[PDB]
């Protein structure tokens, strides 16, 4: 019935609010402190303050913070990527209250105590392993550490050397330095903004210029290789996408779908997806291939993903890359664009379809630009691009300094030269 | 660890604003795009 | 009294001898695996191999093997390179007998059994860890993998993921056939050649050509770069050297020591070394670097290895590079080439001043060549080179593909884009 | 592990025939260049 509401107040924090319907409110506070923000001495630290969110704080220990939670059911969040990082909070209608003062005291009045923080310091490796289960996140961690130098290649997850040294002055410093006002957002999806503003104003001002922990971009083509005794080899190939929320990123998301080869169909086969038709015909049987498109505030990585065997690697790889090859040569007919973009709208409408989707949407917009667009112009923007601008997002791919990633055994895998 | 051995295979990474991005939960815990 | 004395059987193995005054003989068979001779299945292998040097043989179990050697007070040595394999097998004037008919079983009639190999796997370990306690080990190792793409960037350990995964055909396999007659060279330090011989003959006639791992050569740019938690920063900087035994080789190994800095004084430092001195005025009290020099068969690897703490990291790698740039432009004067010089022709001599290095230089010739060069010969070559040359060479690194290594904080370490 | 502080540092690589030769002997061990 009522749509969202921003505002920005004097510290520069962004607060929107839409009273749903439904049963379930759910609260979140974006900080825009990613993994980007840390140094060579500051690497893991993100990791870890994500990963000690129910630890003591000033007004809640960390027994209450969680029995509490539970009392009422609720779940606590806490996401991160390489540029933001949310903090997530589900509960029913009438206890967003008891549920508020803990995110608020989970975000700033955390007190990490050493003997606390100093527990904690083994679940990293736990956490870890088990993301790096999935080779898609090693090889796709291993790609930002290649394509950049300094700030967007850092990882995720805390390096192995570092896990037990990461000390409570580091948590306490970086919360302290990114966890302000300036780069903060409230966002709630059945919350009252008028009650939502004065919590803002009486919890949320604190202050922290951008960049005590040194941001800033580039991008550095680079071939990060890992080998394995795995049959199936994963590898990235991306050159510099067009950054966020500008046209020739847009236009490169456009370009992606075309070629873009994630299965809308159950067990079905993409007769849309160029690129697995192009794989597909010089390849084997067995084998699967992704257009990679990835975009952030100051350089975004565009270009594919490949899961082939150990002697296909090449094949595959080449092959996407021809494919994408013919694009930028200029080969792209109309029916195929117009295609695409309707599969990139589709998508990004049921990207919102949902509370945690459209609450995540918000908040992210709420970091980039500073208010929020609504579903219709940002279908409009997708639209405006062009059918040559598409092609010549493409030539930027061939036209672009190469870096790649790949694991499994390489004795066929393409290195910077052979492509 | 889960056989990777046929047609299946439909893993690559690329979403709207999100990308790799890994959540933390009290209670769940994952890794998505 | 009297001087070696080579021999090529039609096999084409290679037999040498010299009846020394002293007490102490010492046998050592060179068989011609080296790290380089694995492919991705088969990595990790000869280092299992060099490890398994005491399991049971055909002739003689595990315990007999090592429990006779003792009876005798002999030493087994199993050394090996990214080239070579050098089987060394030190003991009394009268034990050499025992003694060889154990380096005969070891070497021409392992039995690697299921479960003896088996249990040895575990050792890899152990051996990998108490070799990568010296940065120069992974660094230079990393620098191999870098610079190649294919065979001598395989490193000498064994891969993690591959420890338990050696198996017992894999050994067999390559024993089978890289442990051959044609790339064999028999060595004695005590032995008679005319004993020897028939021994040679009547033990080590097996067939089995080049390559069957994959030989040839290649080199490729790269840079392998290591973060740590250490004060301190290694790095290497390379760019393919001349090959071995040849004129621009030789050419390299002298420019080397212009710059090489290798302490000849106990507590003292270098006047000599130009890198020293330039690296020195423009850097920090404390740091230490040298000249690196590497050569194989079908390649080579020529630059710089540096040592310095966080934030000097570059100003020290940019100053060694800034200086070899200097005699690159021209700029080198006859008085240091000199000095040079005679600098490797002592360190040469004193190389062969004792038993150990005597018989290594010798196999090792039997290996490439095929015939032992004398030193005086070889002092000859090293002094034919050119003031000139020296510089000329050193023109091709400036103007050479890079490749670089380097490990712990890496906040001030130059990529290649940097020099 | 050994404290590498002071102007002693003097380890880098580069010998004759033999570089980065690693030993494993029934009795001792070790790496050189």
């Amino acid at each position: 019935p009522q749509d969202l509401e921003f505002t920005r107040l004097p510290n520069g924090l962004v607060i929107a609010s839409l009273e749903n319907y439904a049963p379930a409110s759910r609260i979140g506070l974006f900080i825009k402190a990613g993994s980007r923000y840390e140094n060579s001495n500051n690497l893991g630290t993100s990791h870890l303050l994500r990963l000690a969110s129910s630890l003591t704080t000033k007004g809640a220990s960390s027994f209450k913070i969680t029995r509490g939670i539970e009392a009422v059911g609720g779940k606590l969040s806490v996401t991160s990527t390489r540029e933001n990082m949310a903090y997530t909070v589900e509960c029913l209608r009438d206890d967003v209250d008891i549920l508020m003062e803990f995110l608020l005291n989970v975000t700033t009045a955390p007190e990490f105590r050493r003997w606390e923080v100093a527990a904690l310091q083994p679940q990293l490796r736990i956490d870890k392993a088990v993301a790096l289960q999935n080779p898609q996140a090693h090889v796709i961690e291993n790609l930002h550490a290649a394509a950049y130098r300094n700030a967007l290649a850092n990882s995720l997850y805390c390096p192995d050397y570092r896990i037990g040294k990461v000390t409570p002055v580091e948590l306490h410093d970086y919360v302290q330095n990114h966890f302000t006002s300036a780069r903060m957002a409230l966002i709630g999806l059945g919350v009252s903004h008028p009650v939502l503003k004065q919590v803002a104003e009486q919890f949320l001002n604190i202050r922290g210029g951008l960049g005590l922990s040194g941001a800033k971009a580039k991008y550095h083509g680079g071939e990060i290789r890992e080998q394995n005794g795995d049959s199936l080899v994963h590898a990235a190939l991306v050159a510099e996408s067009a950054a966020i929320g500008s046209a020739e990123a847009n236009a490169f998301s456009v370009l992606q779908h075309v070629l873009g080869a994630g299965p809308h169909v159950k067990r079905g086969s993409n007769a849309t997806s160029s690129l697995y038709q192009a794989v597909a015909k010089g390849v084997h049987q067995p084998f699967d291939v992704s257009a990679f498109n990835a975009s952030y505030s100051d350089s975004g990585l565009f270009g594919f993903y490949t899961i082939s065997q150990a002697a296909s690697a090449g094949d595959v790889i080449k092959a996407a890359y021809n494919q994408v090859k013919t694009i930028a040569q200029g080969n792209l007919s109309n029916p195929d664009v117009q295609a695409a973009k309707n599969k990139l709208k589709a998508g990004y409408l049921m990207s919102v379809e949902s509370s945690e989707g459209f609450l995540d949407e918000v908040g992210s917009q709420a970091l980039a630009a500073g208010s929020y667009t609504p579903p219709s112009t940002v279908l409009q923007q997708i639209d405006a691009v062009a059918d040559a601008d598409v092609i010549n997002a493409a030539k930027k791919f061939v036209s672009g300094r190469k870096s790649m990633a790949a694991s499994g055994n390489l004795g066929h895998t393409p290195f910077i030269d052979e492509l | 660890k889960r056989s990777v051995l046929c047609r299946e295979s439909l893993r690559g990474q690329a979403a709207g604003r999100p990308l790799v991005a890994s959540v933390s939960l009290n209670v769940p815990a994952s890794v998505r795009y």
